[PDB]
RNA sequence: GUAUGCAUAGGC
């Protein structure tokens, strides 16, 4: 039957110089035919190591990989902002040639409170009977945040969508997007369309709003 | 200089047949084998199948199995993967990869994949292609100021956006679509910007939804609020 | 546990 490579933890999170130890285990007798990749948001994998523990070429010397029995290891000597992405195993032993399920490896960085912008509706937008109203979190830290939306202080619900982007690789920090969209009557109907932000780096939540035909 | 390059990827309905190609440049296929690997939204990878050109074997996970078959075509340099009977779960990004065929893939143990493809996306949906609106965020915090593109109703996956043709990098941040409840794609692309720099710096959208050959360039200014001219 | 190059390819 089909080999299984049980990859653990599910996920990580750890500073800038720590090591981390990401653990494989075949289901069966692999015979130290394991490789290990890193998989950036988006993007081809690549490959880091091959054999159980050997180094592809022009991969850094911070990665590491061993086997003990059917238990398999990769090593980050000392975490880089760079390190950030979903780390797989893999069997090459007999087909198919089964991946582990995956560790994304979250890297710790000082609290960073979001930069808060709010931008109104196009008028390009408006006369297709829609408003959109885009709520802007730039690059703060940790991933957890809230937004509300208040339209003339009454809050908005089940009428907006967030999409948050992968951790920065350099400053690992985050950033969020949350748009609340309306008929344009609704839009019309109303004055004041503000958004809260709630996040630890903020010691109070913050506010952004406009107010409709201003400006 | 070695290189595979995916294509054929796109929206196809249900039990619908689709074929990938995997061109290669820098190698012959017969040098390695050639294996395909999936990753559904939000999914770990997974193995789907593989051939070996020079012996012409293959082997294909279960999930795939009888549905699917690949082939070689060594006057193209071209690995094919055909899908048939599509299913929603066939949903994902699609990668071809090799391993090189050498004494030590054989003998030892050296099968990692060395050389990816970028990927292709196979969307297998009923829902209908249709192309994004484009519309302005448009900059009104500190020394620096925020402005962007809202790439609205699109389907399927993906889009891509670029700022003045690909010049300005750094500040972008373009977020992953939201599926609403229309059944539609939207995203923001945003670019942080010194406020220093609205009057001088012109800043350009460029958005391209390939499945509906809709190309848009959409030009960023902060809006004029007189009104006594 | 070493050559992600070659090669009737089970060898160099």
């Amino acid at each position: 039957s089909d080999i299984q490579m049980t990859q653990s933890p599910s996920s990580l999170s750890a500073s800038v110089g720590d090591r981390v130890t990401i653990t494989c285990r075949a289901s069966q007798s692999v015979s130290s035919a394991v490789a290990w990749y890193q998989q950036k948001p988006g993007k081809a994998p690549k490959l880091l190591i091959y054999s159980a523990s050997s180094l592809y070429s022009g991969v850094p010397s911070r990665f590491s990989g061993s086997r003990s029995g059917t238990d398999f290891t990769l090593t980050i000597s000392s975490l880089q902002p760079e390190d950030f992405a979903t780390y797989y195993c893999q069997q090459s032993y007999s087909y198919p040639y089964t991946f582990g399920q995956g560790t994304k490896v979250e890297i710790k960085r000082t609290v960073a409170a979001p930069s808060v912008f709010i931008f109104p509706p196009s008028d390009s937008q408006l006369k297709s009977g829609t408003a959109s109203v885009v709520c802007l979190l730039n690059n703060f830290y940790p991933r957890e945040a809230k937004v509300q939306w208040k339209v003339d202080n009454a809050l908005q619900s089940g009428n907006s969508q967030e999409s948050v982007t992968e951790q920065d690789s350099k400053d690992s920090t985050y950033s969020l997007s949350s748009t609340l969209t309306l008929s344009k009557a609704d839009y019309e109907k109303h004055k004041v369309y503000a958004c809260e932000v709630t996040h630890q780096g903020l010691s109070s939540p913050v506010t952004k709003s406009f107010n409709r035909g201003e400006c | 200089e070695v290189q595979l390059v995916e294509s054929g990827g796109g929206l196809v309905q249900p039990g619908g047949s689709l074929r990938l190609s995997c061109a290669a440049s820098g190698f012959s296929i017969s040098s390695s084998y050639i294996h395909w690997v999936r990753q559904a939204p939000g999914k770990g990878l997974e193995w789907v199948a593989y051939i070996y050109p020079y012996y012409g074997s293959t082997y294909y996970a279960d999930s795939v199995k009888g549905r699917f078959t690949i082939s070689a075509d060594t006057s193209k340099n071209t690995a094919y993967l055909q899908m048939n009977s599509l299913r929603a779960e066939d949903t994902a990004v699609y990668y071809c990869a090799r391993y090189y065929s050498s004494g030590g893939s054989y003998y030892r143990y050296s099968r990692g994949f060395d050389y990816w493809g970028q990927g292709t996306l196979v969307t297998v949906s009923s829902a209908s292609t249709k192309g994004p609106s484009v519309f302005p965020l448009a900059p009104s915090s500190g020394g620096t100021a925020a402005l962007g593109c809202l790439v609205k109703d699109y389907f399927p996956e993906p889009v891509t956006v670029s700022w003045n043709s690909g010049a300005l990098t750094s500040g972008v941040h373009t977020f992953p679509a939201v599926l609403q409840s229309s059944g539609l794609y939207s995203l923001s692309s945003v670019v942080t910007v010194p406020s220093s720099s609205l009057g001088t710096q012109t800043y350009i959208c460029n958005v391209n939804h390939k499945p509906s050959n809709t190309k848009v360039d959409k030009k960023v200014e902060p809006k004029s609020c007189d009104k006594t001219h």
